[PDB]
């Protein structure tokens, strides 16, 4: 009965000011419901006080509570089940105050 | 009304899929007029077909590549290329098949 993961909604780029929240979101289908992980710089990201992964059924997000300049870059959303994998990426830009 | 050269958004640099499973990669873009999408591997255009394991779904700002029942021979460097009347862009993703 398996069917592979697919995206209904993919993560979108976001441009934020340093210190502000940054959020990426995806909505994924598949059977069984896919497991979603997020990768940056070749490495799977782990939940902490500054990085969470809110989810509500098919909706899965990534939330930086206070984005730092070192949080900028390409984030990859990887959705997986027995049938297959789906991938989609999005760039986070973080703008630092002048001078 | 301004022409906009094509611009590929974030695309994973490396992805993995187990042999026999389905792989989906989605990537957004901008461009006005809507760019023509070309996926290639080994310098050769990937042709979407109803029958067959390779499928490509293109909209005005998205391309999704699906490879069904992935085989060892499918591994390698895939290039996404966009063209319109005002420019071109390209990016690559390296697809790794696990036995």
């Amino acid at each position: 009965q398996g069917s592979p993961p697919c995206f209904l909604r993919r993560p979108r780029p976001v441009r934020v000011v340093s210190g502000a929240e940054a959020e990426l979101k995806c909505v994924v289908l598949g059977e069984p419901p896919p497991v979603v992980v997020w990768e940056k710089g070749g490495q799977q990201l782990a939940a902490s006080e500054r990085l969470s992964f809110p989810a509500d059924g098919a909706e899965h997000g990534l939330l930086l509570t206070a984005a730092l300049p070192t949080d900028a870059g390409v984030y990859v959303c990887r959705a997986r089940n027995a049938a297959g994998e789906a991938y989609a990426a999005a760039a986070v830009t973080v703008l630092e105050p002048p001078a | 009304s301004r022409g906009i050269p094509p611009k590929i958004e974030a695309l994973p640099s490396d992805i993995s899929i187990d042999e026999g499973k389905v792989l989906t990669v989605a990537c957004a873009f901008t461009g006005e007029p809507t760019p023509e999408v070309t996926w290639s591997c080994g310098g050769r255009k990937i042709h979407s077909q109803e029958q067959g394991r390779f499928h490509i779904e293109n909209t005005d700002d998205l391309t999704t590549l699906i490879i069904m029942d992935v085989q060892k021979q499918d591994g390698g460097l895939y290039t996404l290329s966009l063209g319109n009347e005002f420019g071109s862009d390209s990016a690559t993703v390296n697809i790794h098949i696990r036995s």
